[PDB]
Protein backbone atom coordinates (compact mmCIF):
# COMPACT_ATOMS: atom_id res chain seq x y z
CA UNK A 1 0.00 0.00 0.00
CA UNK A 2 2.37 2.78 -1.17
CA UNK A 3 1.38 5.95 0.70
CA UNK A 4 3.61 9.08 0.94
CA UNK A 5 2.81 11.32 3.95
CA UNK A 6 1.62 14.88 3.44
CA UNK A 7 1.55 16.28 6.99
CA UNK A 8 4.16 16.89 9.68
CA UNK A 9 3.45 14.53 12.68
CA UNK A 10 4.79 17.20 15.01
CA UNK A 11 1.54 19.10 14.27
CA UNK A 12 -0.70 16.39 12.78
CA UNK A 13 0.07 13.75 15.43
CA UNK A 14 0.43 10.05 14.62
CA UNK A 15 -1.57 7.83 12.28
CA UNK A 16 -0.94 9.22 8.83
CA UNK A 17 1.37 6.51 7.51
CA UNK A 18 -1.07 3.70 8.30
CA UNK A 19 -4.26 5.68 7.42
CA UNK A 20 -7.15 4.09 5.56
CA UNK A 21 -6.34 0.41 6.40
CA UNK A 22 -8.90 -1.25 8.60
CA UNK A 23 -7.80 -3.51 11.45
CA UNK A 24 -10.76 -5.85 10.91
CA UNK A 25 -10.48 -5.92 7.10
CA UNK A 26 -7.44 -4.79 5.17
CA UNK A 27 -5.05 -5.73 7.98
CA UNK A 28 -6.57 -9.25 7.99
CA UNK A 29 -7.15 -9.61 4.24
CA UNK A 30 -10.90 -9.47 4.59
CA UNK A 31 -13.47 -7.70 2.44
CA UNK A 32 -16.58 -6.03 3.81
CA UNK A 33 -19.84 -7.18 2.20
CA UNK A 34 -20.30 -4.20 -0.18
CA UNK A 35 -16.65 -3.15 -0.72
CA UNK A 36 -16.68 -4.95 -4.11
CA UNK A 37 -19.58 -2.86 -5.35
CA UNK A 38 -17.26 0.16 -5.31
CA UNK A 39 -14.40 -1.66 -7.03
CA UNK A 40 -16.71 -2.61 -9.90
CA UNK A 41 -17.91 0.94 -10.42
CA UNK A 42 -14.30 1.73 -11.41
CA UNK A 43 -14.43 -1.15 -13.89
CA UNK A 44 -16.73 1.07 -16.05
CA UNK B 1 -28.99 7.30 5.93
CA UNK B 2 -31.95 6.42 3.71
CA UNK B 3 -32.00 2.90 2.17
CA UNK B 4 -28.64 2.01 3.74
CA UNK B 5 -27.89 -1.03 5.89
CA UNK B 6 -26.25 -1.94 9.21
CA UNK B 7 -22.55 -1.31 9.21
CA UNK B 8 -20.39 -4.34 10.01
CA UNK B 9 -18.32 -3.96 13.13
CA UNK B 10 -14.99 -2.24 12.19
CA UNK B 11 -16.25 -1.10 8.80
CA UNK B 12 -15.83 2.66 9.42
CA UNK B 13 -13.36 2.95 12.25
CA UNK B 14 -12.78 6.62 11.37
CA UNK B 15 -16.51 7.41 12.03
CA UNK B 16 -16.90 10.01 14.77
CA UNK B 17 -20.09 10.99 16.58
CA UNK B 18 -20.48 14.54 17.79
CA UNK B 19 -22.35 14.56 21.02
CA UNK B 20 -23.87 17.56 22.71
CA UNK B 21 -23.38 17.62 26.47
CA UNK B 22 -26.35 19.71 27.56
CA UNK B 23 -28.82 18.39 26.56
CA UNK B 24 -27.37 14.94 25.83
CA UNK B 25 -27.96 14.29 22.11
CA UNK B 26 -26.29 13.22 18.87
CA UNK B 27 -25.35 16.36 16.97
CA UNK B 28 -23.55 15.26 13.78
CA UNK B 29 -21.11 12.97 12.06
CA UNK B 30 -17.37 13.65 11.78
CA UNK B 31 -14.22 11.72 10.81
CA UNK B 32 -10.92 10.83 12.37
CA UNK B 33 -7.77 11.83 10.38
CA UNK B 34 -5.00 11.35 12.93
CA UNK B 35 -4.75 10.66 16.68
CA UNK B 36 -5.32 14.44 17.30
CA UNK B 37 -7.60 15.71 14.47
CA UNK B 38 -11.21 15.39 13.54
CA UNK B 39 -12.89 16.66 10.38
CA UNK B 40 -16.58 17.67 10.13
CA UNK B 41 -19.06 20.14 8.59
CA UNK B 42 -19.05 23.80 9.73
CA UNK B 43 -22.92 23.96 9.92
CA UNK B 44 -22.93 21.22 12.55
CA UNK B 45 -21.03 23.66 14.73
CA UNK B 46 -22.31 26.99 13.46
CA UNK B 47 -25.52 27.77 11.60
CA UNK B 48 -27.25 30.93 12.92
CA UNK B 49 -30.58 30.27 11.23
CA UNK B 50 -31.00 27.36 13.62
CA UNK B 51 -29.43 29.27 16.56
CA UNK B 52 -26.42 26.90 16.31
CA UNK B 53 -23.12 28.26 17.62
CA UNK B 54 -21.18 25.75 19.76
CA UNK B 55 -17.90 26.31 21.57
CA UNK B 56 -15.49 23.50 22.56
CA UNK B 57 -16.82 22.82 26.08
CA UNK B 58 -20.34 22.19 24.68
CA UNK B 59 -19.32 19.02 22.84
CA UNK B 60 -17.98 15.57 23.13
CA UNK B 61 -16.34 13.44 20.53
CA UNK B 62 -17.17 9.73 20.71
CA UNK B 63 -15.06 7.36 18.64
CA UNK B 64 -15.22 3.65 17.88
CA UNK B 65 -19.01 3.74 18.20
CA UNK B 66 -21.49 1.41 16.53
CA UNK B 67 -24.75 1.62 18.50
CA UNK B 68 -26.57 4.97 18.22
CA UNK B 69 -27.48 4.97 21.91
CA UNK B 70 -25.59 2.39 23.98
CA UNK B 71 -22.59 3.68 25.91
CA UNK B 72 -20.20 1.06 24.58
CA UNK B 73 -18.00 0.45 27.58
CA UNK B 74 -14.50 -0.84 26.72
CA UNK B 75 -14.93 -0.11 22.95
CA UNK B 76 -15.85 3.55 22.34
CA UNK B 77 -13.65 6.41 23.48
CA UNK B 78 -14.61 9.92 24.38
CA UNK B 79 -12.35 12.80 23.54
CA UNK B 80 -12.64 16.39 24.54
CA UNK B 81 -11.87 19.26 22.24
CA UNK B 82 -8.93 21.63 22.58
CA UNK B 83 -10.07 23.90 19.77
CA UNK B 84 -12.44 24.27 16.83
CA UNK B 85 -11.58 25.79 13.45
CA UNK B 86 -14.21 26.75 10.92
CA UNK B 87 -13.22 27.77 7.45
CA UNK B 88 -13.05 31.60 7.39
CA UNK B 89 -14.83 31.87 4.00
CA UNK B 90 -17.65 29.45 5.07
CA UNK B 91 -20.71 30.74 3.29
CA UNK B 92 -23.79 29.83 5.35
CA UNK B 93 -25.88 32.79 4.09
CA UNK B 94 -26.17 31.26 0.56
CA UNK B 95 -24.48 27.99 -0.21
CA UNK B 96 -22.83 26.18 2.59
CA UNK B 97 -19.76 26.87 0.43
CA UNK B 98 -16.82 25.44 2.30
CA UNK B 99 -18.95 23.54 4.82
CA UNK B 100 -15.85 22.36 6.66
CA UNK B 101 -14.33 22.43 10.14
CA UNK B 102 -11.39 21.02 12.01
CA UNK B 103 -11.37 19.89 15.62
CA UNK B 104 -8.26 19.41 17.69
CA UNK B 105 -8.50 16.97 20.60
CA UNK B 106 -7.07 17.71 24.07
CA UNK B 107 -5.18 14.39 24.03
CA UNK B 108 -4.33 11.85 21.33
CA UNK B 109 -6.78 9.03 20.90
CA UNK B 110 -5.78 5.43 21.35
CA UNK B 111 -6.29 3.49 18.13
CA UNK B 112 -7.82 0.02 18.16
CA UNK B 113 -9.69 -2.55 16.07
CA UNK B 114 -12.55 -0.02 16.09
CA UNK B 115 -10.70 3.31 16.03
CA UNK B 116 -8.34 4.14 13.17
CA UNK B 117 -7.93 7.23 10.91
CA UNK B 118 -8.93 7.73 7.24
CA UNK B 119 -6.61 9.01 4.47
CA UNK B 120 -6.95 12.39 2.91
CA UNK B 121 -6.46 12.33 -0.84
CA UNK B 122 -3.57 13.77 -2.81
CA UNK B 123 -3.96 15.56 -6.18
CA UNK B 124 -3.80 12.30 -8.19
CA UNK B 125 -6.04 10.17 -6.01
CA UNK B 126 -8.64 12.93 -6.22
CA UNK B 127 -8.29 13.47 -9.98
CA UNK B 128 -8.63 9.78 -10.74
CA UNK B 129 -11.48 8.77 -8.38
CA UNK B 130 -13.78 11.80 -8.37
CA UNK B 131 -15.62 10.92 -11.52
CA UNK B 132 -19.25 10.40 -12.41
CA UNK B 133 -20.52 6.85 -11.92
CA UNK B 134 -17.70 5.87 -9.57
CA UNK B 135 -19.14 5.00 -6.17
CA UNK B 136 -18.10 6.06 -2.72
CA UNK B 137 -19.57 5.17 0.68
CA UNK B 138 -21.42 7.30 3.24
CA UNK B 139 -22.07 6.43 6.88
CA UNK B 140 -23.96 7.93 9.77
CA UNK B 141 -26.50 7.69 12.52
CA UNK B 142 -28.89 10.21 10.93
CA UNK B 143 -32.52 9.92 9.96
CA UNK B 144 -33.76 6.91 8.03
CA UNK B 145 -36.43 8.95 6.20
CA UNK B 146 -37.39 12.45 5.16
CA UNK B 147 -40.52 12.22 7.33
CA UNK B 148 -38.80 6.16 15.33
CA UNK B 149 -37.04 6.86 12.00
CA UNK B 150 -33.75 6.50 13.83
CA UNK B 151 -31.47 3.55 13.47
CA UNK B 152 -30.20 1.60 16.44
CA UNK B 153 -26.85 1.06 14.64
CA UNK B 154 -24.52 3.00 12.28
CA UNK B 155 -25.85 2.95 8.74
CA UNK B 156 -23.95 2.65 5.47
CA UNK B 157 -24.74 3.19 1.78
CA UNK B 158 -22.69 3.28 -1.44
CA UNK B 159 -23.54 5.99 -3.98
CA UNK B 160 -22.25 7.03 -7.42
CA UNK B 161 -20.81 10.44 -8.12
CA UNK B 162 -23.00 12.62 -10.33
CA UNK B 163 -21.71 14.90 -13.06
CA UNK B 164 -21.95 18.64 -12.54
CA UNK B 165 -24.34 19.58 -15.32
CA UNK B 166 -26.87 17.24 -13.71
CA UNK B 167 -26.16 18.38 -10.08
CA UNK B 168 -26.40 21.92 -11.32
CA UNK B 169 -29.76 21.49 -13.06
CA UNK B 170 -31.14 19.62 -10.02
CA UNK B 171 -31.35 22.73 -7.71
CA UNK B 172 -31.47 26.52 -7.91
CA UNK B 173 -28.65 26.93 -5.42
CA UNK B 174 -25.31 28.03 -6.86
CA UNK B 175 -23.05 24.95 -6.83
CA UNK B 176 -19.32 25.64 -6.49
CA UNK B 177 -16.16 23.70 -7.16
CA UNK B 178 -15.77 23.15 -3.46
CA UNK B 179 -18.72 20.78 -3.72
CA UNK B 180 -19.77 17.70 -5.47
CA UNK B 181 -22.94 15.71 -5.47
CA UNK B 182 -23.87 12.00 -5.47
CA UNK B 183 -26.77 9.55 -5.71
CA UNK B 184 -28.76 7.58 -8.24
CA UNK B 185 -30.91 9.06 -10.94
CA UNK B 186 -34.60 8.24 -11.25
CA UNK B 187 -34.15 5.74 -14.14
CA UNK B 188 -31.31 3.85 -12.33
CA UNK B 189 -33.81 2.02 -10.06
CA UNK B 190 -31.62 1.90 -7.00
CA UNK B 191 -31.98 4.63 -4.39
CA UNK B 192 -30.13 6.01 -1.41
CA UNK B 193 -29.12 9.25 0.27
CA UNK B 194 -27.68 10.96 3.31
CA UNK B 195 -30.27 12.56 5.55
CA UNK B 196 -30.54 15.03 8.41
CA UNK B 197 -28.09 14.12 11.16
CA UNK B 198 -25.53 12.57 8.80
CA UNK B 199 -23.79 15.95 8.29
CA UNK B 200 -20.02 15.97 8.90
CA UNK B 201 -19.63 12.25 8.22
CA UNK B 202 -17.24 11.05 5.54
CA UNK B 203 -17.91 10.16 1.89
CA UNK B 204 -15.11 7.63 1.33
CA UNK B 205 -13.63 5.74 -1.61
CA UNK B 206 -11.37 2.70 -1.51
CA UNK B 207 -8.41 3.31 -3.82
CA UNK B 208 -7.68 0.50 -6.23
CA UNK B 209 -4.02 1.66 -6.46
CA UNK B 210 -3.04 1.18 -2.80
CA UNK B 211 -6.17 -0.40 -1.22
CA UNK B 212 -6.74 2.43 1.22
CA UNK B 213 -9.82 4.41 2.09
CA UNK B 214 -9.67 8.12 1.33
CA UNK B 215 -12.22 10.73 2.47
CA UNK B 216 -13.32 12.55 -0.66
CA UNK B 217 -16.17 14.46 0.96
CA UNK B 218 -18.23 15.51 3.95
CA UNK B 219 -22.04 15.19 4.07
CA UNK B 220 -23.16 18.75 3.65
CA UNK B 221 -26.58 19.41 2.11
CA UNK B 222 -29.57 18.31 0.00
CA UNK B 223 -33.33 18.87 -0.47
CA UNK B 224 -35.33 16.46 1.65
CA UNK B 225 -33.79 12.99 1.55
CA UNK B 226 -33.85 10.45 -1.27
CA UNK B 227 -35.97 12.63 -3.57
CA UNK B 228 -36.24 11.58 -7.23
CA UNK B 229 -33.94 13.71 -9.37
CA UNK B 230 -32.36 15.27 -6.31
CA UNK B 231 -28.89 14.57 -5.14
CA UNK B 232 -26.97 14.90 -1.88
CA UNK B 233 -24.14 17.45 -1.80
CA UNK B 234 -20.70 16.98 -0.23
CA UNK B 235 -17.87 19.30 0.70
CA UNK B 236 -14.99 18.61 -1.68
CA UNK B 237 -12.22 17.66 0.74
CA UNK B 238 -9.24 17.90 -1.60
CA UNK B 239 -10.21 21.36 -2.81
CA UNK B 240 -9.91 22.57 0.78
CA UNK B 241 -6.64 20.71 1.70
CA UNK B 242 -4.86 24.09 1.34
CA UNK B 243 -6.73 25.23 4.41
CA UNK B 244 -6.49 22.00 6.41
CA UNK B 245 -2.71 22.15 5.94
CA UNK B 246 -2.67 25.76 7.08
CA UNK B 247 -4.62 25.30 10.30
CA UNK B 248 -2.77 22.13 11.24
CA UNK B 249 0.57 23.79 10.64
CA UNK B 250 -0.40 26.85 12.64
CA UNK B 251 -2.11 25.29 15.64
CA UNK B 252 -1.22 21.58 15.71
CA UNK B 253 1.80 21.60 18.09
CA UNK B 254 -0.26 21.02 21.30
CA UNK B 255 -0.06 17.53 22.94
CA UNK B 256 -40.27 42.75 56.64
CA UNK B 257 -42.33 39.60 57.43
CA UNK B 258 -41.22 36.91 59.89
CA UNK B 259 -40.07 34.13 57.50
CA UNK B 260 -36.51 32.87 57.31
CA UNK B 261 -37.12 32.19 53.64
CA UNK B 262 -37.68 35.93 52.86
CA UNK B 263 -33.94 36.51 52.53
CA UNK B 264 -33.22 33.40 50.46
CA UNK B 265 -32.53 33.57 46.77
CA UNK B 266 -32.52 29.85 46.08
CA UNK B 267 -32.48 28.61 42.50
CA UNK B 268 -35.15 25.94 43.03
CA UNK B 269 -36.64 25.91 46.52
CA UNK B 270 -36.28 27.34 50.03
CA UNK B 271 -36.97 25.22 53.09
CA UNK B 272 -37.17 26.76 56.58
CA UNK B 273 -35.26 24.83 59.27
CA UNK B 274 -35.38 27.15 62.33
CA UNK B 275 -37.69 30.18 62.46
CA UNK B 276 -34.41 32.02 62.00
CA UNK B 277 -32.71 30.11 59.16
CA UNK B 278 -33.32 28.51 55.74
CA UNK B 279 -31.92 25.86 53.45
CA UNK B 280 -31.75 25.91 49.69
CA UNK B 281 -33.07 22.56 48.50
CA UNK B 282 -33.04 20.86 45.16
CA UNK B 283 -35.32 18.72 42.93
CA UNK B 284 -35.06 14.91 43.17
CA UNK B 285 -31.91 13.70 41.49
CA UNK B 286 -30.26 17.11 42.12
CA UNK B 287 -28.11 18.67 44.87
CA UNK B 288 -26.56 22.07 45.69
CA UNK B 289 -23.26 23.01 44.17
CA UNK B 290 -20.73 22.29 46.96
CA UNK B 291 -19.12 25.81 46.82
CA UNK B 292 -22.27 27.56 45.39
CA UNK B 293 -25.04 26.32 47.71
CA UNK B 294 -27.88 28.65 46.54
CA UNK B 295 -27.38 27.08 43.08
CA UNK B 296 -28.30 23.57 42.17
CA UNK B 297 -26.99 20.66 39.94
CA UNK B 298 -27.54 17.00 38.95
CA UNK B 299 -25.91 14.44 41.25
CA UNK B 300 -25.13 10.73 41.38
CA UNK B 301 -23.10 8.69 43.92
CA UNK B 302 -23.64 5.60 41.81
CA UNK B 303 -22.64 3.72 38.67
CA UNK B 304 -25.91 4.65 36.93
CA UNK B 305 -28.78 7.12 37.49
CA UNK B 306 -31.95 8.07 35.59
CA UNK B 307 -31.73 10.94 33.10
CA UNK B 308 -33.57 14.17 33.76
CA UNK B 309 -35.36 14.36 30.43
CA UNK B 310 -38.20 16.83 30.11
CA UNK B 311 -41.41 15.27 31.59
CA UNK B 312 -43.99 15.51 28.73
CA UNK B 313 -41.21 15.04 26.08
CA UNK B 314 -39.63 11.53 25.61
CA UNK B 315 -36.18 13.32 25.34
CA UNK B 316 -34.29 16.63 26.19
CA UNK B 317 -32.05 14.67 28.49
CA UNK B 318 -29.53 15.89 31.10
CA UNK B 319 -26.91 13.89 32.94
CA UNK B 320 -24.58 14.70 35.75
CA UNK B 321 -20.97 15.62 35.10
CA UNK B 322 -18.79 12.56 34.30
CA UNK B 323 -21.85 10.57 33.24
CA UNK B 324 -23.26 9.96 29.81
CA UNK B 325 -26.70 9.09 28.53
CA UNK B 326 -27.44 5.45 27.75
CA UNK B 327 -30.13 3.01 26.74
CA UNK B 328 -33.18 3.17 28.99
CA UNK B 329 -32.93 6.96 29.49
CA UNK B 330 -30.15 6.40 32.00
CA UNK B 331 -26.97 8.19 32.90
CA UNK B 332 -24.04 5.77 33.39
CA UNK B 333 -20.68 6.74 34.85
CA UNK B 334 -17.82 7.32 32.57
CA UNK B 335 -14.72 5.15 33.23
CA UNK B 336 -11.95 7.60 32.63
CA UNK B 337 -9.34 4.80 33.21
CA UNK B 338 -10.66 2.47 30.49
CA UNK B 339 -11.03 5.51 28.31
CA UNK B 340 -7.55 6.87 28.63
CA UNK B 341 -6.75 10.55 28.26
CA UNK B 342 -7.56 11.58 31.82
CA UNK B 343 -4.67 10.13 33.85
CA UNK B 344 -0.96 9.46 33.28
CA UNK B 345 -0.55 7.98 36.76
CA UNK B 346 -2.34 5.00 38.22
CA UNK B 347 -6.02 5.54 37.70
CA UNK B 348 -9.01 4.38 39.77
CA UNK B 349 -12.29 5.16 38.39
CA UNK B 350 -15.00 6.97 40.19
CA UNK B 351 -18.72 7.63 39.52
CA UNK B 352 -18.80 11.16 38.18
CA UNK B 353 -15.00 11.45 38.40
CA UNK B 354 -11.78 9.45 38.96
CA UNK B 355 -8.65 9.12 41.08
CA UNK B 356 -5.19 9.72 39.62
CA UNK B 357 -2.13 8.74 41.70
CA UNK B 358 0.60 10.90 40.25
CA UNK B 359 4.24 9.83 39.93
CA UNK B 360 0.26 12.71 45.62
CA UNK B 361 -3.35 11.86 44.71
CA UNK B 362 -5.73 13.83 42.45
CA UNK B 363 -9.53 13.62 42.23
CA UNK B 364 -10.68 14.38 38.69
CA UNK B 365 -7.23 15.81 37.66
CA UNK B 366 -4.16 14.61 35.86
CA UNK B 367 -0.65 15.77 36.92
C1 LIG C 1 -30.56 26.38 63.47
O1 LIG C 1 -29.66 27.13 64.32
C2 LIG C 1 -28.27 27.38 64.04
C3 LIG C 1 -28.06 28.90 63.97
O2 LIG C 1 -27.03 29.29 63.08
C4 LIG C 1 -27.72 26.68 62.79
O3 LIG C 1 -26.28 26.73 62.55
C5 LIG C 1 -25.17 26.46 63.47
O4 LIG C 1 -24.02 26.13 62.67
C6 LIG C 1 -22.77 25.68 63.23
C7 LIG C 1 -21.88 25.17 62.08
O5 LIG C 1 -20.62 25.83 62.03
C8 LIG C 1 -20.64 26.77 60.93
O6 LIG C 1 -20.65 26.13 59.66
C9 LIG C 1 -21.11 26.98 58.63
C10 LIG C 1 -21.21 26.17 57.35
O7 LIG C 1 -22.49 25.59 57.34
C11 LIG C 1 -20.17 28.17 58.45
O8 LIG C 1 -20.87 29.16 57.73
C12 LIG C 1 -19.70 28.78 59.78
O9 LIG C 1 -18.57 29.58 59.48
C13 LIG C 1 -19.46 27.75 60.90
O10 LIG C 1 -18.26 27.02 60.73
C14 LIG C 1 -22.91 24.63 64.33
O11 LIG C 1 -21.69 24.53 65.09
C15 LIG C 1 -20.68 23.53 64.72
O12 LIG C 1 -19.39 24.12 64.55
C16 LIG C 1 -18.34 24.11 65.56
C17 LIG C 1 -17.03 24.25 64.78
O13 LIG C 1 -17.15 23.76 63.45
C18 LIG C 1 -18.31 22.88 66.49
O14 LIG C 1 -17.58 22.86 67.74
C19 LIG C 1 -16.43 23.69 68.12
O15 LIG C 1 -15.22 22.95 68.29
C20 LIG C 1 -14.05 23.75 68.52
C21 LIG C 1 -12.78 22.89 68.42
O16 LIG C 1 -12.88 21.94 67.39
C22 LIG C 1 -14.15 24.47 69.87
O17 LIG C 1 -13.25 25.56 69.99
C23 LIG C 1 -11.88 25.32 70.39
O18 LIG C 1 -11.55 25.82 71.67
C24 LIG C 1 -10.18 25.71 72.04
C25 LIG C 1 -10.02 26.28 73.45
O19 LIG C 1 -10.42 27.63 73.46
C26 LIG C 1 -9.21 26.38 71.03
O20 LIG C 1 -7.87 26.01 71.37
C27 LIG C 1 -6.77 26.91 71.04
O21 LIG C 1 -7.12 28.27 70.99
C28 LIG C 1 -6.04 29.17 70.83
C29 LIG C 1 -6.58 30.60 70.78
O22 LIG C 1 -6.94 31.07 72.07
C30 LIG C 1 -5.19 28.86 69.59
O23 LIG C 1 -3.99 29.61 69.61
C31 LIG C 1 -4.85 27.38 69.52
O24 LIG C 1 -4.10 27.11 68.34
C32 LIG C 1 -6.12 26.54 69.70
N1 LIG C 1 -5.95 25.09 69.60
C33 LIG C 1 -5.77 24.45 68.45
C34 LIG C 1 -5.63 22.95 68.53
O25 LIG C 1 -5.71 25.04 67.37
C35 LIG C 1 -9.58 25.93 69.61
O26 LIG C 1 -8.93 26.71 68.63
C36 LIG C 1 -11.06 26.08 69.36
O27 LIG C 1 -11.40 27.46 69.43
C37 LIG C 1 -15.51 25.16 70.01
O28 LIG C 1 -15.68 25.55 71.36
C38 LIG C 1 -16.71 24.36 69.47
O29 LIG C 1 -17.13 23.41 70.43
C39 LIG C 1 -19.73 22.52 66.90
O30 LIG C 1 -19.69 21.34 67.69
C40 LIG C 1 -20.64 22.33 65.68
O31 LIG C 1 -20.24 21.17 64.97
C41 LIG C 1 -24.06 25.06 65.25
O32 LIG C 1 -24.33 24.06 66.21
C42 LIG C 1 -25.37 25.35 64.50
O33 LIG C 1 -25.81 24.17 63.90
C43 LIG C 1 -28.38 25.31 62.63
O34 LIG C 1 -27.83 24.67 61.50
C44 LIG C 1 -29.88 25.49 62.39
N2 LIG C 1 -30.64 24.23 62.22
C45 LIG C 1 -30.20 22.96 62.03
C46 LIG C 1 -31.28 21.92 61.90
O35 LIG C 1 -29.03 22.58 61.96
C1 LIG D 1 -26.21 19.55 8.63
C2 LIG D 1 -26.63 18.17 8.03
O1 LIG D 1 -27.20 17.33 9.04
C3 LIG D 1 -27.60 18.25 6.84
C4 LIG D 1 -27.40 17.08 5.88
C5 LIG D 1 -28.48 17.06 4.82
C6 LIG D 1 -28.08 16.07 3.75
N1 LIG D 1 -29.20 15.82 2.88
C7 LIG D 1 -29.17 14.99 1.84
N2 LIG D 1 -30.29 14.83 1.12
N3 LIG D 1 -28.06 14.31 1.50
N4 LIG D 1 -27.51 19.55 6.16
C8 LIG D 1 -28.51 20.45 6.17
O2 LIG D 1 -29.61 20.23 6.65
C9 LIG D 1 -28.22 21.82 5.62
C10 LIG D 1 -27.78 22.74 6.76
C11 LIG D 1 -28.66 23.98 6.69
C12 LIG D 1 -29.85 23.60 5.84
N5 LIG D 1 -29.40 22.47 5.02
C13 LIG D 1 -29.90 21.97 3.89
O3 LIG D 1 -29.38 21.00 3.38
C14 LIG D 1 -31.13 22.55 3.22
N6 LIG D 1 -32.06 21.46 2.97
C15 LIG D 1 -30.80 23.23 1.88
C16 LIG D 1 -29.80 24.35 2.07
C17 LIG D 1 -30.08 25.40 2.94
C18 LIG D 1 -29.16 26.43 3.16
C19 LIG D 1 -27.94 26.43 2.49
C20 LIG D 1 -27.66 25.39 1.61
C21 LIG D 1 -28.58 24.35 1.39
C1 LIG E 1 -20.79 32.59 18.58
O1 LIG E 1 -20.67 32.58 20.00
C2 LIG E 1 -19.59 33.31 20.57
C3 LIG E 1 -19.56 33.11 22.09
O2 LIG E 1 -20.43 34.00 22.77
C4 LIG E 1 -19.69 34.79 20.18
O3 LIG E 1 -18.53 35.46 20.62
C5 LIG E 1 -19.82 34.94 18.67
O4 LIG E 1 -20.11 36.29 18.37
C6 LIG E 1 -20.91 34.04 18.08
N1 LIG E 1 -20.83 34.08 16.63
C7 LIG E 1 -21.88 34.06 15.80
C8 LIG E 1 -21.55 34.12 14.34
O5 LIG E 1 -23.06 34.00 16.15
C1 LIG F 1 -24.57 9.75 48.72
O1 LIG F 1 -25.25 8.69 49.37
C2 LIG F 1 -24.89 8.37 50.70
C3 LIG F 1 -25.47 7.02 51.11
O2 LIG F 1 -25.95 6.29 49.99
C4 LIG F 1 -25.42 9.51 51.57
O3 LIG F 1 -25.23 9.29 52.95
C5 LIG F 1 -24.73 10.78 51.09
O4 LIG F 1 -25.20 11.87 51.86
C6 LIG F 1 -24.99 10.98 49.59
N1 LIG F 1 -24.47 12.29 49.17
C7 LIG F 1 -25.15 13.44 49.37
C8 LIG F 1 -24.52 14.73 48.91
O5 LIG F 1 -26.25 13.49 49.92
K1 LIG G 1 -15.98 7.53 36.39
NA1 LIG H 1 -32.24 10.87 -5.26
Amino acid sequence: SEYQTFFNPRTFGSGEADCGLRPLFEKKSLEDKTERELLESYID
Amino acid sequence: IVEGSDAEIGMSPWQVMLFRKSPQELLCGASLISDRWVLTAAHCLLYPPWDKNFTENDLLVRIGKHSRTRYERNIEKISMLEKIYIHPRYNWRENLDRDIALMKLKKPVAFSDYIHPVCLPDRETAASLLQAGYKGRVTGWGNLKETKGQPSVLQVVNLPIVERPVCKDSTRIRITDNMFCAGYKPDEGKRGDACEGDSGGPFVMKSPFNNRWYQMGIVSAGAGCDRDGKYGFYTHVFRLKKWIQKVIDQFGGGSEPVDPCFRANCEYQCQPLNQTSYLCVCAEGFAPIPHEPHRCQMFCNQTACPADCDPNTQASCECPEGYILDDGFICTDIDECENGGFCSGVCHNLPGTFECICGARHIGTDC
